[PDB]
This record gives structure tokens, C-alpha cells and sequence, in this order.
RNA sequence: GCGAAACAGUACCGUGAGGGAAAGGUGAAAAGAACCCAGAGAUGGGAGUGAAAUAGAUUCUGAAACCAUAUGCCUACAACGUGUCAGAGCACAUUAAUGUGUGAUGGCGUGCGUUUUGAAGUAUGAGCCGGCGAGUUAUGAUAGCAAGCGUUAGUUAACCA
RNA sequence: UUCUCGCAGUCAGACAGUGGGGGAUAAGCUUCAUUGUCAAGAGGGGAAGAGCCCAGAUCAUUAAAUAAGGUCCCCAAAAUA
RNA sequence: UUGUGGUAGACGAGCGUUGUAUUGGAGUUGAAGUCAAAGCGUGAGCAUUGGUGGAUCCAAUACAAGUGAGAAUGCCGGCA
């Protein structure tokens, strides 16, 4: 009938990386974070225990849309009052707090379960050159 | 003859009763909520005998794709060098779990290659 | 039945207006006052009539049947008339002839006294004329004693 | 106004969550063998040097 | 050391002294079958089957799953069809597979 | 070892004893009476002389020490209960139901015999396993 | 079962015509618990009778909704018709059975009946639980099936034994 | 799918393509015809749907090849030009 | 080989309870009911075992039905 396969037994195992975006675009930084941050190209994968690692992004100011993208998209944000839209464009995100545009958008990347809670806590963003991260000895890579 | 007709309801509602165990609130005590609850639960089972075998065969994609992308090659081209050339009609969760023994997937990997 | 049963021909309730249910009287079949709607009445027939020649046919095709085996055996005004009205000599006659536990029937044409002052606090034997037996009896026995005057008139009936 | 749906005995029993007693502070007079509260005075009538009440 | 068997139409991984569950293959028990639709070997591949490869195996014991009570209910429609199943199914090990 | 005292009936509310229940519990003979003498509710009262008594029980006919014990499990268990009818506004009247109490104690000597129950308990499905396997081998 | 197994046409509802309740069972025999402890007492725990006192005057059998206490496990970042399919960990071992309880985690997942062109419904019917609660009966007709009798066939009704 | 016979139930339809009427070529409108679905039909796509697009669910299987539709991720699948 | 979605509906094949007719059996060495248990069928269902209980039940074939409960703003009885 069944082969009984394998699944782990929570025998996770992380690591830590840097990836400084230099002239990135944001969705195909994002879409490879959450490839990182699922561990989709690890052999090990399976959704019921978090197979997957920590990242770690420097020089967040840096990253550039494209096109007409920065005067014409608007983000918006929600208070639970009456007119509460906070509404910005990208250039003011991209000098006033630039984190917050990578970590919404990576928090785009990831299904609304109960591990996304558990997901995003394991990325750092640094919106300046120099971060106190430098503690688990992580290994440098581009385009990912 | 009148008839009591006792021990029927008795042992039905027993019966359906005992199939629902482990249900949050009242549902595993009253009878008439019982058999309802176990009514949506085999529902349940009966789409989920195919969901599963389903869903199962998606994470077999999934975690095939995984391994394949490290050697810098797609999926669908492998699929393609077992198929046209080389006729394999190999396992998928065969050639997924050969990942647990190492390397040996490898072989089939290499030897795609005429 | 619903009607029968003393009760109240007025409504407990009026008909609209009020929290409960729409019915009013005391003794419908759903209240506890009796009134079940069907159910037994004492007139029923219970009786089935079947044709007279299938009837003979029956108990001719029995008494062939039964007359072909050698549980039972033939019995004459002799031993009827050499007991008693004591019913031990009869049972000492079933210890020999090893008919107890069988529910023998006599089947007599003379109606004798003697044998019928007997046999009357035994649940396995009975005494009965020939035109008193049934088919049903007649196959209950699983032991017959037929008088050797029954044959003329059994052929006779068919 | 009413209830529409019944309230379980689940929600019973975490309304009642918060209802227990708390203990009341106990102490020991100098000259009474009793366990009589703090700051108040038992049935023998002493807070202990001045007398106050009757015996019993 | 590892092999690979295919049973019905399911396919299975074995290795030496490891059990495994298939369907029903109407065999008696306890004797040594040598099922002949074997696929990938050990270092050796036949592309469409192996050729004249062969997995000795010997059957350990019949047996019947958890029972499965399958109720067919539409929706406020007059239906309540009802129906049980199980599975016979054998258990069973391999010994000396040969190449 | 128990020596439970039980009471029948009392003219109390089920809850309202059941929280000097939660009360009692947890401590020793000692500070049992102190605490239960001094709550401001007349479900504690008729406690405190079922708990004198279970104490009086104890020390006299199942001869343990009488001062290592503690109490183990109080209940809260509607006794019969009692119909009444109050009359209302505009002849609607209702069924007031006058709630009763059987409420009993009881009380240990060792920090264990919570334990033993279960023990029995297993000993008691142990002989249920033992009868099934004495049927397997009739055949 | 007659509304009435018990001091029922009583209790009660009514001014009156009238309408009209519910409930029985210790134990073989009271052998109905002498006496002691706590408490004022009811009573309980004992002792004693008894085969049995878990048969104790609440008196045959004692399950459901209900409410408490307890072993083992789980929960306080969780969008939840609360179940299902995979699933680690934890504590146990059975009507030996690819076993049992619990289910951190992932996928899926808008009840049951009735009426309806149409249901999860912002239509409806149910608070739960246990018991009762509707296709029969009499007399005839039609049609199938089966049985007996059959070439002047077949066939009894009332009625008598 | 014709004939003889036992025995029902149905007499309020909706929807989409198309051919027309009333309406102003306005309806989730009404009223006819024709082809299919739903009533009495689950599955997949269409994000969510009785009718739309693929087809007929006996069941079990941790097994293959396809239909409509898609291949950056959510959510399984692709690229080359 | 052809098929096995399915209400309204036709139609076929079956289970269960009570009682009776017989044929066999169990029963103070412990029935039924009922509590719980990790059993066996396609189904209504049918087993086994431990505790509760101190008098009736079970198996096979037939016959006769006050006969199989989820709803009727139900009715009685108890309880949130």
C-alpha cells in the first residue's frame, strides 16, 4: 500500500546568511527571501514543523523600483478609527523608514498561518551600512 | 401485542454516540448532535481520501523540484529525460525518498545523460 | 379509540395567542390520555377458510405419510380393556414399549371408557375419536396407535 | 433583551473564573489559645494587654 | 542492500529485513514468492523493466485495516446511504533478492 | 483509609459551598478549623461541625495518628431538590426551584492514597484483561 | 390498563353546569439498627442482626441531559460550524490488533430537518435528555403470484354437531 | 423510443448560448421556440457562484497519462526566441 | 462484456422487538437490563469479557403485529 514516507522529527536546523541588495528589485529580493525563509529549495521541506533558515539584509536605503512606480503607487495602512488611512508614496518610505517597505512585502510573501508569526521573525533588515549581528558568523551571497 | 421497543433506541444512539469521541464542547454527549457531527466528519474523510492523495503527490513535486534546482536544471526537463530518452516510468516518491539515501538519486541524475 | 375515552370537549387553550402548541384537547393519541388511533378491535375475524377437498387432501396425504413408518404400531380393544382405571399399567406398557418421551395420540373409532379414564394427567398422550383429530394433531404425536377399525373408514373418507 | 444562543457550561465556568474567596489574615492572641483574625478581637475579650469584652 | 519492488500498481523501496504492506496477491502463506516486475536495481537499470531480475521474498501474514465506514449524505435531501469497507491486505519481507 | 462523615440535605446553595470547598482544601487538620471558623458565610458553618465530626470519626474508630491528616475532596452535589410556585405580575406565575446540597468530606493520612484509587483502578482492568485471556484459551 | 393498582371523581380549578391530577416494589423473616464517638438535634461514622446494610427506611433493577473531584496530555499571537487527512513530542499497554489517550504543527473545511426556481441563512422547526407519539381494521372490487379441484367443472352461506 | 397491462409522481421553473414577442433590443423582467446545466449532480477551473467552461463520483491505494485552465511567490507546474 | 450519481417514485432482496406453536439449550457455578472495554458484517446490527443483579432467558423454523423516532411553536417527567 504505503511506503511510510519520512517526515522529520523536528530535528530543524538553521543557518544565517547575508545578502547586501545593491541594485535589486524589490519582488525578485522578495520572492527569493521567502524561498529562503520556507526552504523550498531544501531537500528537507515539509510545511507541519518550519524547515527553514534565518536572513539577514543590509543596506535596506539602497534597493530601487523601476518605471513610474515611485510617484504613482501608493502603500496604505489602516487604523481602526474613522479615516485613519495613512497613505505614503515610495520615495517617502525610501528616505523617511525603508525597513518597513521590505518587511511588509516579505510579509506579502508568506501564507496567513500560524507560522508566519514564526516566519518573519526570522529576517533583519538594516536600514543603515553596519548592524550587532555579527555573532553567528553567517556566509555572504547576491541575488537571494 | 403492544411493543416497548426499548433496547433499539438504546444501543443506536450508544452506537452513535461512541463513533464521535474526542469532541470539543457537548457534541460527544448528545446523540441528535452527535450523529450530525459525525455525519460532516466522514464528509470530511471522504473528500480527504482524495485531497490527500492529492496533496501528497503536490509535496512530491515539491520536494523532486527541490533537489533538481540545485544541479541547475528544471524539473519538466527531467521529467522530459525520463520520459522521450532514456524511458523511465520511475517512482516520484521512489527517486524523493533515494534523496534520504545519499547520492544514490545522483546515479539516476547522471545517467539521464546519454 | 380517540373518541371513546371521557375527556374534554373544550380547547385547554384558545387557538392563536398563546406561547405553546396549536392543539387543544385532553385526550389525543399524543397526550398521556390514551386514544390510539389504530389498534386492535374486538371484531377480527382471525379465521381463513380453504376448499374441502384440499382440506381431505391434507389429511389424506398425512395419514399416507405417517402410516409408512414404523414408529407407530396397531392397537386393539385388548389392551384397552386389560388395564384399569389405573393409569400405571399404561405407563408401565409405555416403559416396555419405550414411548414415553413421544408425544403419542390415540386415535380410537369405539370411544372405549376404559382407555379414556386413563391418560388424562400425562401431557404426552391424549385420547380422541376419529372425526375429532385434525391434520395439525395428527403429525404433533411423532408416535400414532391407530385402532385396527379406523382403516375401513379412513379408506371410506379417502 | 435576551440571549440568542445558549451559554455553555464553558462559558459559565470562565465568567466564574475570578469568584473564589481569599483568605482572611490570621493571628494569635498573647493570652487566648485561638486563632482569632488580625487586628480584631475573638470571643475571649482581650487584644492582647488591655481587656475589652466579656468572657463569653 | 536497497532495492525496489512494484506491487499492484503502487511502488515500494525495500531493504534487507525491512517489512512492508501490499494488497492482497492471492499466495499462500508462509512459502517463498519470487516476484518477477522489478525496476531499478542496485547500480544496475533496465529502462523499461529489469531484465531477468528477480525479488525473492516470503509472505508473513494476511491481514484486514481499520475499518472504514463510508456515509454517502446530501444535503437535506432525503439521504442517508450508508457503507463499510476494509482492506485485505498481506504483510511481508524479503530474504535474498537476487540480481 | 477515608473516614468520611456524610450529611444529607442542607439547606444550602450548591456553588456557595462548593467555594468553601476550594477553600478548604490543600491543608492539613490544623489549619482547617482556624480558617473555615472565620469565613463570613453559613455554607462554611455547617462545614466546620461535618469536618469536627469526620475529625472525631477518624481519631476514634480507624485509630490513625488524628493530627497528620488533611482534607482530600469536598463536593458539591444537588441533593433533591424542591418545587415551589410564586405568584407574579398579571397571573403569570413560575416554578421556583429551592436548590439542596449533599455535601461530604473527606480525609487522608498520607501524602499518597491519591495514587491508590488508581492502583485499584488498574488492578481492576488487569482482572478484566486476565478474564478476556482466560476465554482465549478455551478453545 | 377504565380518568381511579395507593382511603379518585378524592387533591385542586372554579359561586355553579362542569373541568378534572400525580405517585405501587427494603429485606426470606424488622431480624427497622442495643450500645459508643462527634454534634443541640436531625444525622453520620462505627459496633450488632442479616448471605448481602452499595437492601437502612430517600427503602427492586439505577443508565441521560446535569454538576462536582481525580490520573495523563494540551492551551494564554488566537480569526475557530471547531471536524477531517498527514504530523513531532508526551504518558501508558490492548477484545495483539500495521495498538491506545492526548494533538504542538500543515492542507482542506459556511450544521441537521421542512418548504422551495432555489439553502449556512438576514425565512423557517427543535434548549438538552428519557418514554409515548401515524398506514391498520371490517365489508366488497380490481390485478399479479401461489395453492387445491377440472370436462357438466368448482363452490358453500346462514344454521345444526 | 411500438403494442396489452400493474402502479405512481409531476400541472409555480430558473439559468447560458442563440431565433423572436411585450418593454425604450432595461433588468437576476415577462412571455415562446431550440440546444445543454440545475431541479435530482458531487469534482476541477472561473478567487468567492445551480446554471458559465471541462465530465459523469462503487470503494480502497502516500500509483501513471490527459480535458478546461495555468507555470514568480501566495498555490503544484517553463523555458527558449 | 456492459454498467453501478440520484431525490419525487416503482420494484426486489433482508435485519430487529413482543407474543404463540412446537423441536434443543442455558440459568444461585449467577439471566435480563445497564455501566465501560483497543471486537465481527455491505446495512438495520450481531459477539466476547469484568463490575453492578438476584430471577428468567437463548438458539433454528413459522405465524400475528398497539412494532423500529430528529424535528410536529409538541405532551408528560427531570435537568442546564
Amino acid at each position: 500500500k504505503t511506503s511510510m514516507l519520512t517526515k522529520e522529527q523536528a530535528n530543524k536546523r538553521r543557518q544565517w546568511y547575508i545578502v547586501d541588495a545593491a541594485g535589486l528589485v524589490l519582488g525578485k529580493l522578495a520572492v527569493k527571501a521567502a524561498d529562503l525563509i520556507r526552504g523550498k529549495n531544501k531537500v528537507d521541506f515539509t510545511p507541519n514543523q518550519d524547515c527553514g533558515d534565518y536572513l539577514i539584509i543590509i543596506n535596506s536605503d539602497q534597493v530601487v523600483l523601476t518605471g513610474n512606480k515611485k510617484e504613482n503607487e501608493f502603500w496604505y495602512h489602516h487604523s481602526q478609527y474613522i479615516g485613519g488611512i495613512k497613505k505614503v508614496s515610495g520615495r517617502d518610505m525610501l528616505k523617511k523608514q525603508s525597513d518597513k517597505l521590505v518587511y511588509n512585502a516579505v510579509k506579502g510573501m508568506l501564507p496567513d498561518n500560524r507560522l508566519s508569526r514564526r516566519w518573519i521573525t526570522k529576517v533583519h533588515v538594516f536600514k543603515g551600512d553596519k548592524h550587532n549581528m555579527e555573532a553567528q558568523k553567517p556566509t555572504t551571497l547576491n541575488w537571494s | 401485542m403492544r411493543i416497548k421497543g426499548g433496547k433499539q433506541t438504546r444501543v443506536r444512539r450508544k452506537k452513535w454516540l461512541k463513533q464521535a469521541s474526542g469532541s470539543f464542547g457537548t457534541r460527544h454527549a448528545s446523540y441528535k448532535v452527535a450523529k450530525q457531527t459525525v455525519i460532516q466528519a466522514a464528509k470530511y474523510a471522504y473528500r480527504d481520501r482524495r485531497n490527500k492523495k492529492r496533496d501528497f503527490r503536490s509535496l512530491w513535486i515539491l520536494r523532486l523540484n527541490a533537489a533538481l534546482r540545485e544541479q541547475g536544471m528544471t524539473y519538466s526537463v527531467f521529467i522530459n529525460l525520463l520520459k522521450k530518452h532514456n524511458i523511465e516510468i520511475n517512482r516520484k516518491v521512489l527517486s524523493e525518498l533515494a534523496i534520504k539515501e545519499p547520492s544514490k538519486f545522483n546515479l539516476i541524475v547522471q545517467k539521464v545523460k546519454s | 379509540t380517540k373518541g371513546e375515552v371521557r375527556g374534554g370537549g373544550k380547547k385547554p387553550y384558545k387557538q392563536k395567542h398563546t406561547g405553546k402548541a396549536r392543539q387543544g384537547s385532553t385526550r389525543n393519541p399524543h397526550f398521556v390520555g390514551g386514544g390510539i388511533v389504530f389498534g386492535p378491535k374486538p371484531n377480527r375475524n382471525y379465521s381463513l377458510k380453504l376448499n374441502k377437498k384440499a382440506h381431505t387432501a391434507a389429511l389424506h396425504t398425512v395419514w399416507s405419510e405417517k402410516l409408512a413408518s414404523d414408529n407407530t404400531h396397531l392397537v386393539d380393544q385388548n389392551l384397552f380393556n386389560k388395564t384399569e382405571g389405573k393409569t400405571k399399567v399404561m405407563m408401565q406398557f409405555l416403559k416396555s414399549a419405550k414411548l414415553l418421551d413421544k408425544n403419542v395420540l390415540f386415535v380410537v373409532n369405539t370411544l372405549n371408557t376404559n382407555l379414556e379414564q386413563s391418560t388424562s394427567n400425562i401431557k404426552n398422550v391424549q385420547v380422541k375419536h376419529l372425526d375429532k383429530v385434525s391434520v395439525r394433531d395428527l403429525m404433533l404425536a411423532n408416535a400414532l396407535l391407530v385402532e385396527k377399525e379406523v382403516l375401513k373408514a379412513l379408506e371410506g373418507k379417502f | 433583551a435576551v440571549q440568542q444562543r445558549r451559554s455553555s457550561k464553558h462559558r459559565r465556568d470562565k465568567r466564574r473564573s475570578h469568584d473564589a474567596l481569599t483568605a482572611q489574615a490570621l493571628s494569635v492572641c498573647q493570652k487566648c489559645g485561638k486563632k482569632k483574625l488580625f487586628h480584631r478581637v475573638c470571643s475571649c475579650g482581650m487584644y492582647g494587654d488591655l481587656r475589652v469584652k466579656k468572657a463569653y | 542492500m536497497h532495492a525496489i519492488v512494484v506491487c499492484g500498481s503502487k511502488q515500494y523501496l525495500v531493504h534487507e529485513n525491512d517489512t512492508f504492506f501490499v494488497e492482497k496477491l492471492e499466495a499462500p502463506v508462509g512459502k517463498e514468492i519470487q516476484l518477477d516486475k522489478v525496476l531499478m536495481l542496485d547500480e544496475k537499470i533496465g529502462a523499461p523493466y529489469l531484465e531477468k531480475a528477480r525479488v525473492v521474498c516470503v509472505v508473513e501474514k494476511h491481514g484486514l485495516q481499520r475499518k472504514v465506514n463510508v456515509i454517502k449524505h446530501i444535503s437535506q435531501k432525503h439521504h442517508l446511504k450508508k457503507y463499510g469497507h476494509r482492506q485485505p491486505y498481506t504483510k511481508l519481507k524479503v530474504v535474498r533478492f537476487v540480481h | 483509609m477515608i473516614a468520611f462523615a456524610k450529611q444529607f440535605r442542607v439547606r444550602i446553595s450548591p456553588q456557595k459551598a462548593r467555594l468553601v470547598c476550594q477553600l478548604i482544601v490543600g491543608k492539613k487538620t490544623a489549619d482547617a478549623q482556624n480558617i473555615l471558623s472565620n469565613t463570613p458565610k453559613k455554607a462554611a458553618t455547617l462545614i466546620a461541625k461535618l469536618l469536627n465530626s469526620a475529625i472525631a470519626n477518624a481519631t476514634n474508630n480507624h485509630g490513625m495518628n488524628g493530627d497528620a491528616l488533611y482534607v482530600f475532596e469536598c463536593v458539591a452535589n444537588q441533593g433533591p431538590s424542591m418545587k415551589r410556585t410564586i405568584p407574579r405580575a398579571k397571573g403569570s406565575s413560575n416554578m421556583i426551584t429551592k436548590r439542596s446540597s449533599n455535601l461530604v468530606v473527606k480525609l487522608s493520612d498520607n501524602p499518597n492514597e491519591r495514587q491508590e484509587l488508581i492502583k485499584q483502578q488498574k488492578a481492576l482492568v488487569k482482572k478484566r484483561v486476565e478474564g478476556q485471556q482466560k476465554a482465549k484459551m478455551a478453545r
